[PDB]
C-alpha cells in the first residue's frame, strides 16, 4: 500500500505504481519481460517493459542509458510514445530496477507477416514504417535492429518502431558486438564487420518487406556465419569493389566462398507473391518488387536511403512534408557512441535518468 | 488514392 505494488507475472515479479492494473506478458525477449497493463488514470491501456539486468555488464548499462534516453528524445506519430518511466526503490542505494512505460498498439509485424494485403496497405505500412525511419536517421540516430519483433500495427492501419535500447549513432567500430541484432535481419556490413552508415537499416527494412510478399524468413541461416552464404546464394556474390573494403581477415574468407551469381528479383520475388496489381501505375508489384531489388543490396554505398524510400514510385503516393521530413529530434550531448563507465558511474546516469523522467 | 483505415488483425 506503499503506492506501487506487485504482480507474480509468469516467471519473475513486476512492481508498478498502483494506476496500473491486469497486467499480462506479451512481450519476452533479450531486455527482459513487457506486458499490457490497463493504466486507470489515463483511461487507456498500456505497455510496460521492466529492464531485465541493466547493469550487469558496463555495456547494459551504456544500452539502458540510450534506451531510456533516446526514448524520451525522440517524437514522431510512427515511433511508440514514451508515456512513462518509474522505479520502486526509494535511493540510489537501492535502485536497480527500472520500468519503462509506453503507448500500445495491437499486435506484431508478425502478425501481418501472416496475412494477404493489398497495394494500398502494404505500400502504406512501409510508407509509415519509413517515415519513422527518417526521423532517427535526421538525428544521425540508427536503429540497427528493424524486424518484425520491433514493428507493431493496431487495427487502423498505423504501425510504429519500438525499442532502441540497441539504437546508437555513429559507425566508428566494425561493431565489437555485432553478435546482437537478430541474425537474419544482419546487414552485410554487420556480418561482415564493416563500420555502418545510416543506410545499414533500409537492409533489414528489405528482409522485411520481403519477408512480408513471402511470407517467410528471407535470408535464412543456421548460424551467425551461415547467414552470409544465404545471402549470397540470393543476391550473388559481391563484386570485387566491394570485397576491396573488408578487414584482411574477412575478405579473404569472404573470396574463398563458392561464386554464385544470383537469381533476378522477378525470380525472387515472382509476380503472384504482390498483391493484385490494378491498372494504376505507381502501386504495381513491378515497383514494389523495385523498391526492394534497391534495398536488398550488399554494397551499402549503392544501397537506397529514406530520403529516396519516402520518394519511390511505391511508397511515395501517401508523401507529406510533416511527416516525412518533420523535425530533427535533438539529443542534448550525453549520448554519443563510445563514452565508458563503471558500472557505478553509469548506473549513477541512469537514477538521475528515471529521476526527472519519473 | 488515400490511406486505408482498417486492418483485420485476425
Ligand atoms: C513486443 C512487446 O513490447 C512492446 N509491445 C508493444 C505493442 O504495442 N505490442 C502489440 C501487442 C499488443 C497486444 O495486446 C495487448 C498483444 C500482443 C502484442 O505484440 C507483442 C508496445 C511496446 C512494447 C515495448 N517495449
Amino acid at each position: 500500500d506503499n503506492n506501487f505494488y506487485s504482480v507474480e507475472i509468469g516467471d519473475s515479479t513486476f512492481t508498478v505504481l498502483k494506476r496500473y492494473q491486469n497486467l499480462k506478458p506479451i512481450g519476452s525477449g533479450a531486455q527482459g519481460i513487457v506486458c499490457a497493463a490497463y493504466d486507470a488514470i489515463l483511461e487507456r491501456n498500456v505497455a510496460i517493459k521492466k529492464l531485465s539486468r541493466p547493469f550487469q555488464n558496463q555495456t547494459h548499462a551504456k544500452r539502458a542509458y540510450r534506451e531510456l534516453v533516446l526514448m524520451k528524445c525522440v517524437n514522431h506519430k510512427n515511433i511508440i510514445g514514451l508515456l512513462n518511466v518509474f522505479t520502486p526503490q526509494k535511493s540510489l542505494e537501492e535502485f536497480q530496477d527500472v520500468y519503462i512505460v509506453m503507448e500500445l498498439m495491437d499486435a506484431n509485424l508478425c502478425q501481418v507477416i501472416q496475412m494477404e494485403l493489398d497495394h494500398e496497405r502494404m505500400s502504406y505500412l512501409l510508407y509509415q514504417m519509413l517515415c519513422g525511419i527518417k526521423h532517427l536517421h535526421s538525428a544521425g540516430i540508427i536503429h540497427r535492429d528493424l524486424k518484425p519483433s520491433n514493428i507493431v500495427v493496431k487495427s487502423d492501419c498505423t504501425l510504429k518502431i519500438l525499442d532502441f535500447g540497441l539504437a546508437r549513432t555513429a559507425g566508428t567500430s566494425f561493431m565489437m558486438e555485432p553478435e546482437v541484432v537478430t541474425r537474419y535481419y544482419r546487414a552485410p556490413e554487420v556480418i561482415l564487420g564493416m563500420g555502418y552508415k545510416e543506410n545499414v537499416d533500409l537492409w533489414s527494412v528489405g528482409c522485411i518487406m520481403g519477408e512480408m510478399v513471402c511470407h517467410k524468413i528471407l535470408f535464412p541461416g543456421r548460424d551467425y556465419i551461415d547467414q552470409w552464404n544465404k545471402v549470397i546464394e540470393q543476391l550473388g556474390t559481391p563484386c570485387p569493389e566491394f570485397m576491396k573494403k573488408l578487414q584482411p581477415t574477412v575478405r579473404t574468407y569472404v573470396e574463398n566462398r563458392p561464386k554464385y551469381a544470383g537469381y533476378s528479383f522477378e525470380k525472387l520475388f515472382p509476380d503472384v507473391l504482390f498483391p493484385a496489381d490494378s491498372e494504376h501505375n505507381k502501386l504495381k508489384a513491378s515497383q514494389a518488387r523495385d523498391l526492394l531489388s534497391k534495398m536488398l543490396v550488399i554494397d551499402a554505398s549503392k544501397r537506397i536511403s529514406v530520403d529516396e524510400a519516402l520518394q519511390h514510385p511505391y511508397i511515395n503516393v501517401w508523401y507529406d512534408p510533416s511527416e516525412a521530413e518533420a523535425p530533427p529530434p535533438k539529443i542534448p550531448d550525453k549520448q554519443l557512441d563510445e563514452r565508458e563507465h563503471t558500472i557505478e558511474e553509469w548506473k549513477e546516469l541512469i537514477y538521475k535518468e528515471v529521476m526527472d523522467l519519473e | 488514392p488515400k490511406r486505408p483505415t482498417t486492418l483485420n488483425l485476425f
